[PDB]
């Protein structure tokens, strides 16, 4: 139990900034 | 062990405190309400 | 009798009378915990067929004492109309508890008697049968057990190793064979400096079987003089007992956990190591416990999930501090120069490592200074 | 009648002297006794066939020998063992 | 990395001390970065055992720069505060006294 | 001579019953009229707190182990003996606790 305290993985994945659905919402 | 250790024995100066030496002692021990 | 027979009536508007009534004030005479403290013994598993030593030592016995104390708690206990043994009743508590610190007692008492004979038969003894005047020429030999007079004196003698004969009997166990353990047994993790000297202890009398009480009689180590190792083993004994207080509270929290929770492997691996110091005529013949196997250094590095890592984290988080052992890694041999600075685990047992002791606590607590050793700041501190 | 099985009930080995064998080892072992009608002699192959092989189960007791005398010489791999083989 | 110059231009309390607070969060981040740097350094994953040394130095520079005690105030002043000058740039050793920003 | 003794273990002050010592309230004793007609530690609370620490410290006393002989002392033998020579007798330990009394 005492092995994985505090750390947690901060993941940055590559949703593309072109996709239909992020360009309807941006504009 | 608690209680008294005595001689019994079968002109002492006080003053030096000590048992008088003497050979084959008879040693007992009593409680002091005795 | 002489005992309290079943603690009953007190229900709490008795008088400040009828407590001196019945009871006596040896509560427990030390003769009815002793014939059952023997139960503790003969009625035990894991002996095999009759082969016990380990198990019927002090060292583990006291354990199992603790054991039963640990075991059916406070909170549930019950006085008054438990007539009835063998449940959670104060009587069976009381007389449990007595049982534990009779067993330390029993070996604080063959400890001072392993000790004067240490002392007195291979140091003060040579010395002793002549030679009390010093304006006559005094030529003592040395102590080679560590590495025609007159008449009337001569049976005054005779009467002296006759009457003394007496005060070794009885009393004390019925006379002792020696052995020496040269500079090459791998008990030497019971040794901290190479100028000590060590002694085995039998019975060689009717006993309980037992016996096995080891001593360590301190001389120095080069630079080190003899009062430095001296007094190492005695803040090393005085912090002992502090951790023996944590380790009480580990064996009871761990106990009230397992057996509340599973009334629905071992107890502990962190058992309670037991030492006596002495300090008679100009030594200090500190004795320890006997194991019936060999000891062997344990590697701090072990796995998280596994006993001693994770009770051992109980221990720390009560002592306030940060970690004891540094990590060690333990093939082989010794090397008895430049003595060793970090505490170790013994795992003192021969079945699995079930068992494990501590030692070398006095190089936990730091040098404290301003650059001598025996200068530290108090465990309790 | 006539024969055609034994049964072996083995309860608990008491002082096998296991000799050269580090105290550790031989309590993390699998102490196991095997039958056979004496004519094989021992012969190894038999020695692994799943069907005279009863291993044990418990904690073995990897105690000293005689003591007062091994405890001064130290090493002597040599110990007492026992463990309680229970099976057919 | 360029909000160093947002400080200095930002006039109501609020956006001045999220901005400090952003600095100072970011700062913990790199002397935490550069502590690994050393423990990664001296080998000391093949001694020590690695999780609870992490865990360690992890609760270490917390009560370092979250503190109520002389440590804390000498820790900021000479090791974090001139390091959010190098990553950040400007120069707040001096005026950011740890009781200013001390909250959770 | 005087023998000293240091021990590691003389009382371990976490036991399960040296709750009952230092604070004798939650001894579990029953009671047949109204409870609250009583003073909160009761005289057999009190008292009972004492016996159970006497008889804790007295398992503590290093002697304990042949107690009972302590009592009746030594007879004529054993007191020559220990009358020939300053030698540690196995009766007489130097007392560094005051505990006892």
């Amino acid at each position: 139990l005492r092995t994985f305290c505090g750390f947690f993985p901060q993941v940055k994945t590559v949703v593309p900034a072109s996709l239909g659905i992020i360009r309807t919402a941006q504009e | 062990l608690g209680r008294v250790l005595i001689q019994s024995t079968d002109f002492h100066d006080r003053f030096a405190y000590k048992p008088d030496p003497r050979a084959h002692p008879n040693l007992s021990v009593d409680a002091r309400q005795e | 009798d002489c005992s309290i027979k079943n603690l009953a009536s007190l229900f709490l508007e008795t008088s400040p009378e009828e407590m001196f009534a019945v009871c006596p004030v040896p509560l427990f005479s030390p003769e009815r915990i002793f014939q059952r403290i023997n139960a503790f013994m003969k009625r035990g598993s894991s002996v095999s067929e009759g082969t016990s030593i380990w198990l019927r030592s002090p060292q583990h016995v006291c354990n199992k004492l603790l054991d039963k104390v640990v075991s059916r708690d406070i909170s549930s206990a019950r006085v008054t109309d438990e007539i009835d043994p063998k449940k959670n009743t104060v009587y069976w508590h009381i007389l449990a508890s007595c049982q534990c610190i009779s067993a330390s007692s029993a070996f604080a008492f063959v400890a001072t008697n392993t000790a004067i004979e240490i002392i007195e038969r291979h140091i003060y003894g040579i010395s002793e049968d002549s030679l009390l005047i010093g304006s006559l020429p005094f030529d003592n030999p040395t102590p080679s057990g560590l590495f025609f007079v007159f008449d009337r004196v001569e049976r005054k003698a005779r009467e002296r190793r006759k009457s003394l004969e007496v005060l070794k009997r009885q009393w004390a166990g019925g006379d002792l064979d020696l052995c020496l353990l040269p500079d090459n047994h791998p008990f030497n993790v019971f040794r901290l400096f190479k100028f000590d000297r060590m002694f085995m202890a039998r019975s060689r009398t009717e006993a309980s079987s037992c016996g096995c009480q080891l001593a360590i009689l301190v001389l120095g180590d080069e630079e080190h003089d003899i009062e430095e190792a001296s007094k190492l083993y005695g803040i090393e004994i005085q912090a002992q007992q502090v951790m023996n207080d944590a380790i009480v509270e580990l064996k009871r929290r761990s106990g009230l956990q397992a057996e509340t929770r599973e009334h629905s492997g071992p107890f502990t691996v962190l058992q309670v190591h037991l030492m006596t110091a002495i300090d008679y005529k100009g030594f200090r013949v500190v004795v320890f416990s006997l194991p019936a196997t060999v000891p062997r250094l344990l590697n701090w590095p072990q796995p998280v999930s596994s006993q001693l890592s994770q009770e051992l984290a109980f221990v720390e988080q009560r002592l306030n501090l940060a970690s004891l052992v540094k990590p060690q890694t333990w093939k082989g041999s010794v090397k008895n120069d430049e003595i060793l600075m970090k505490t170790v685990l013994l795992s003192l047992d021969p079945s699995d490592d079930d068992s494990v002791v501590f030692y070398r606590l006095c190089f936990a607590f730091p040098q404290m200074d301003n650059a001598k050793l025996c200068e530290r700041i108090r465990c309790n501190a | 009648p006539v024969a055609h099985a034994v049964w072996i009930e083995i309860r608990k080995v008491v002082n096998v002297p296991i000799y050269g064998l580090t105290f550790r080892q031989i309590c993390e072992a699998e102490l196991s006794v095997v039958a056979m009608w004496e004519a094989e002699r021992a012969c190894a192959a038999i020695l692994r066939r799943k069907s005279r092989k009863i291993t044990a189960v418990t904690r073995c007791e990897v105690q000293p020998l005689n003591i007062s005398a091994i405890e001064r010489m130290s090493g002597s791999e040599d110990s007492l063992l026992s463990c309680y083989i229970r099976g057919q | 990395k360029s909000l160093g110059l947002m400080y200095n231009r930002f006039a109501g309390a609020v956006f001045r001390d999220a901005s400090l607070r952003e600095m100072l969060a970011r700062a913990a981040k790199h002397l935490f970065l550069k502590q690994m740097e050393v423990l990664v350094r001296k080998k000391a994953y093949r001694k020590v055992l690695w999780v609870e040394l992490l865990q360690t130095t992890i609760v270490a520079l917390f009560n370092i720069v979250l503190g109520t005690t002389e440590e804390t105030r000498s820790f900021w002043q000479e090791q974090l505060l001139p390091e959010v000058a190098e990553i950040f740039g400007v120069d707040l050793v001096g005026t950011v006294t740890p009781r200013s920003v001390c909250h959770p | 001579w005087l023998p000293a003794l240091r021990r590691t273990i003389e009382l371990p002050p976490r036991l399960p019953l040296l709750r009952f010592v230092t604070n004798p309230g939650m001894i579990p004793l029953l009671c047949q009229q109204d409870a609250d007609l009583i003073v909160s530690p009761s005289p057999s609370q009190i008292l009972l707190s004492k016996f159970i620490g006497h008889t804790l410290v007295q398992c503590a006393a290093p002697l304990w182990r042949v107690w009972d002989a302590v009592e009746k002392g030594l007879d004529s033998d054993n007191l020559l003996a220990a009358y020939v020579s300053t030698k540690a007798h196995p009766l007489i330990i130097r007392q560094s606790n005051w505990h006892l009394p």
